[PDB]
């Protein structure tokens, strides 16, 4: 009965379903970045030779930089039926709150350890911004996952690749005792109280340790009906609101502003709440978060059920055993060459007994001289001079270091090209679009487009909380996969390139010239280029 | 051989009381130049006069302090060889279960440190199992002693109960003939309640000690003595230095069987009311903490008489008994049966004071070393590695360094059923 108990439960039930998947994703991210070398008691104990002769990094390498030249984002164009313009102010929110620094760095990271151990993720939050907000003195920014194989524990019962029918998911935040402090202050919680949670990490190859403070977010997801008021909106058309986002703030106040209610409808919707939880205790229950989906985008790169158990994989799973052979055997071959006598003669002593300057290396003789005779045994008896074997790479160390690396070279091939992985991170962008439409509609002030401009409507309650009213017409647009720009005007440019590429030296011709330079950037000598453009453009209609 | 490295755990250890205990951490150059110990002052009390002449009557001023130390560290110093395979897992093992003994080590001396310097002292003729609503009747014992002493309890209170009499009470409930929501609770669960006689948290713990019966008998005061609050003394040297204020060394007529956690109460003496200075009805009891020699003890709650004729009017305004020893006043012994303890306090009476150990320093070359932050309780300490080519081996060590201490000895409690015979 305990909600504790329940969560634990949840996720103990999904930390047991996804213990194989992680542990090889986590094998996979430690052999493609610290040490091919996955082991302790050897290199610990009797120290050997023990080289690293890479031959599939340059092959991750390759494929980090074929994904990184061709960039994806989210692109949003509108309904059938709809306005031709409807998705444009989205685009605009969502092109200003995407072009920091760190949305790049978290699809980046993403993307590397999608290549390299088979699944990453990312996190959409919403932040307060005073100076320069996005809408709303609110900002949504991207935020990066590490390890998200470990630290992202997704709802055991859901079969599709995005995650889009996860229930629940509880991510695993380990920091330093600085940055617990830095997270007690921004969410209220108990500083003094340390917290605990199952560690995400592993540290074996001991490392030395890691000094770490766990704590865990279990988000769910609850689809319900509830209420939402239909008013009528004092300048034209009926709008829909739900009761929840309005429930005191200014149920009232929009009486007062001058809507009427006219009916009153129960919707089902989806609501996300978000809970910080220790291995012990709750500390915040379940804090309503904006939007209908959880905000991890989770991105793969083989993925699949065998027997209702997920596997994912990279590059790297299927080249670790031929890899590692070879390593074995390079470390053989050089100790062959060092522990090994090399090619000098077997003597008798009485040999060379009085002669034992001239074999020592100096040249400051012309000939070798020997020793004859001995007194008891007549002469020395004859057999030809003798040499130490020169060391020699075994025919099976000189093949199999061959086959190894043959074998490696060819199961280090993703596909022929890197469109399935370029694929499946576009799933991961569309499903990043529908998250961000979610909290957008939530949380920014999105004006509505009327043929009789852009209105929007919106109160203030007693408190100066300014509370936003999203009519039910969000859902305008849906979303596809474009490239990648920073602004709604380097977007127009593009647009316009593209079509002058296939417009012939025609007027169009003409007209999109003149349209690029009124879209260009401003100096002098291009301010009067496209000054000139919007003349022409103004005088000819 | 077939074999999976899938552990099979057998221990769940819980941290009540060291979680509770609020952490001190005393800037570390000041405690490594002046021993490790550092003083607090005590709440000031004032002496009161009636009268309009008061020529050459006017008092000083006293005031009282008390001093918190540390120990000494503790380790899990153990070596790193080759010996098998698992050795690398059993390695991370290891750290994990060194980690949490360390923790239990702490809850046990917090625990230790309470029982034992637990000045107030609850015993009960039966146990707990035998008339009904007497756990309710202990724990209201307790709050009824803290609260006619007049002691602070601003910060909180708690009352640990040990597991047996915690089935007691729950025992108690649930044979109630009648359910309502405790009832209920107490037969779902086993919780008696969060609250119970006026404590804001009562628990049960599984590490609280148990008192053993103490045979001594037939012992009296030896000369009447007489204890003065004092804040510093000289020495021989004309140095004035520091005097803690909850230790009285007594002369008793013989020590023999007395030990560290004996709980005693003088025939005769009667608490007071520390603000109000009324007498209770209820006698005073100390906790012995020191047996030296072997007709002299020391006891936590000094004993400053309130009909001392001796004392100055500061130090009588000091006064939590109402009377001095007598050169005969027998020596009760409150703790006649073993019994596992029941451990009540209010929650600033102990606390863990907590110093670093820089072995992250450059002068410690060729050691690798790290914090190691301990969960549960709230402690860090360090983990330093060293690895020894010479017999190609390597040792490795977590090291937490902490001392309990009892500011409030007054305020810390005991609770002993069935002090039969």
């Amino acid at each position: 009965e305990n909600r504790l108990e329940s969560i634990l439960s949840r996720f103990d039930a999904d930390w047991t379903a996804s213990d194989e998947a992680r542990r090889e994703a986590k094998n996979d991210l430690f052999f493609s970045r610290v040490s091919q070398w996955d082991d302790w008691l050897s290199q610990y104990t009797t120290l050997q030779y023990r080289g690293q002769f890479d031959v599939v990094r340059p092959v991750v390498r390759k494929l980090v930089s074929e994904m990184r030249q061709n960039p994806i984002d989210v692109l949003y164009r509108p309904k059938d039926g709809a306005r031709p313009d409807a998705a444009d102010v989205l685009m605009g929110m969502y092109r200003t709150d995407m072009r920091h620094n760190t949305a790049k760095i978290a699809v980046n990271i993403a993307v590397r350890e999608q290549i390299e151990a088979g699944v990453g993720a990312w996190r959409l939050v919403t932040d307060y911004e005073d100076q320069s907000p996005t809408s709303n003195n609110q900002v949504i920014r991207r935020e990066p996952i590490h390890s998200a194989c470990s630290h992202v524990i997704w709802d055991s019962n859901s079969k599709l690749m995005d995650k889009s029918d996860a229930r629940h998911c509880t991510v695993i935040h380990s920091m330093s005792q600085n940055g617990w402090e830095d997270f007690a202050e921004k969410y209220d919680l108990d500083a003094d109280d340390i917290p605990s949670f199952q560690n995400p990490n592993d540290w074996v190859f001991p490392w030395l340790t890691q000094d770490t403070i766990q704590i865990a977010e279990f988000y769910e997801v609850v689809e319900k009906k509830e209420t939402a008021f239909i008013y009528q909106d004092p300048v034209t058309g009926e709008p829909v609101s739900y009761f929840k986002r309005d429930i005191k703030d200014v149920i009232d106040d929009l009486a007062d502003s001058g809507f009427i209610k006219i009916a009153e409808r129960q919707i089902k919707r989806r609501r996300v709440y978000k809970s910080i939880i220790t291995c012990t205790a709750v500390l915040k229950d379940k804090q309503l978060i904006a939007g209908e989906h959880i905000p991890i985008v989770p991105v793969f790169g083989e993925w699949g059920f065998v027997e209702d158990k997920e596997v994912y994989e990279g590059v790297v799973r299927l080249t670790k055993d031929g890899q590692r052979l070879r390593n074995m055997i390079m470390s053989f071959n050089a100790d062959i060459v060092a522990r090994t006598p090399k090619k000098k003669p077997f003597f008798w002593p009485e040999q060379i007994a009085g002669f034992e300057h001239m074999y020592d290396g100096n040249d400051d003789y012309p000939y070798y001289l020997l020793n004859r005779t001995d007194e008891n045994s007549g002469d020395l008896p004859t057999q030809p001079l003798a040499y130490y074997e020169n060391p020699e790479v075994p025919q099976a160390n000189a093949y199999m270091l061959e086959a190894a690396t043959s074998a490696v070279k060819e199961v280090a091939t993703l596909g022929v090209e890197t469109y399935v992985f370029q694929d499946n991170l576009a799933t991961a962008m569309r499903r990043d679009g529908e998250i961000y439409q979610s909290i957008v509609n939530d949380i920014y002030d999105v004006p509505r487009n009327v043929t009789i401009l852009m209105a929007e409507v919106v109160d203030l309650a007693t408190g100066e909380k300014q509370v936003l009213n999203d009519i039910r017409g969000r859902y305008e647009c849906y979303t596809d996969v474009g490239p990648s720009f920073q602004s709604m005007k380097q977007q127009n440019r593009a647009e316009i390139l593209e079509l002058l590429g296939k417009t012939p030296q025609g007027t169009p011709e003409y007209q999109l010239l003149l349209l690029q330079y009124f879209t260009l950037l401003d100096g002098k000598g291009v301010e009067m280029m496209r000054d000139y453009a919007n003349k022409q453009l103004i005088q000819m209609g | 051989t077939l074999a999976v490295d899938e552990i099979i755990e057998t221990i769940s250890a819980i941290t009540p009381m060291a979680q509770k205990a609020k952490k001190y951490t005393p800037p570390a150059a000041s405690m490594q130049r002046s021993s490790n110990t550092i003083w607090m002052p005590v709440e000031q009390e004032s002496p009161t006069q009636e009268g309009w002449d008061l020529t050459d009557k006017a008092t000083g001023l006293l005031e009282l302090n008390v001093a918190v130390n540390m120990g000494e560290p503790d380790n899990d110093f153990f070596q790193l060889r080759a010996d098998d395979l698992r050795d690398e897992t059993a390695y991370r093992r290891r750290i994990q279960s060194a980690a949490r003994k360390l923790a239990n080590n702490v809850e046990l001396k917090v625990a230790n440190m309470a029982a034992e310097m637990g000045s107030l002292v609850i015993t009960s003729p039966d146990a707990i199992g035998t008339n009904t609503a007497d756990a309710w009747n202990f724990v209201a014992d307790a709050e009824e002693i803290m609260f006619s002493r007049e002691l602070n309890r601003d910060m909180g209170t708690s009352y640990f109960f040990n597991p047996q009499d915690y089935k007691k009470a729950g025992y108690d409930l649930t044979k109630r003939d009648i359910f309502g929501r405790i009832p209920e609770e107490a037969y779902r669960d086993g919780t008696i309640q969060r609250q119970v006689a006026g404590f804001d948290d009562v628990l049960r713990s599984p590490k609280l000690p148990v008192l053993t019966k103490s045979t001594a008998t037939g012992i009296t005061v030896s000369g009447a003595q007489s204890f003065k609050p004092v804040a510093w003394q000289l020495d021989n040297d004309g140095n004035k230095v520091n005097v803690d204020n909850r230790f009285a060394t007594v002369t008793l007529s013989a020590t023999t069987g007395m030990k560290r956690g004996d709980k005693i109460s003088f025939a005769g003496v009667k608490f007071l009311g520390q603000m109000a200075k009324n007498v209770l009805a209820q006698d005073a009891t100390f906790s012995v903490v020191r047996v030296v020699d072997g007709t002299h003890v020391e006891i936590t709650p000094k004993p400053v008489a309130l009909d001392d004729v001796s004392l100055s009017p500061e130090q009588r305004a000091y006064a939590n008994v109402n009377t001095s020893l007598a050169d005969a006043m027998a020596v009760n012994i409150l703790n006649v049966k073993d019994a596992r303890t029941n451990v009540f306090w209010a929650d600033d009476a102990i606390r863990i004071v907590s110093q670093p150990i820089p072995a992250n320093h450059e002068l410690f070359a060729g050691m690798k070393t790290t914090s190691f932050s301990i969960p549960d309780v709230g402690l860090n300490g360090i983990f330093a590695t060293q690895g020894d080519i010479s017999t190609l081996s390597g040792l490795c060590r977590i090291a937490l360094w902490y001392g309990v201490n009892a500011t409030r000895p007054e305020a810390i409690g005991v609770g002993l059923p069935g002090q039969t015979a």
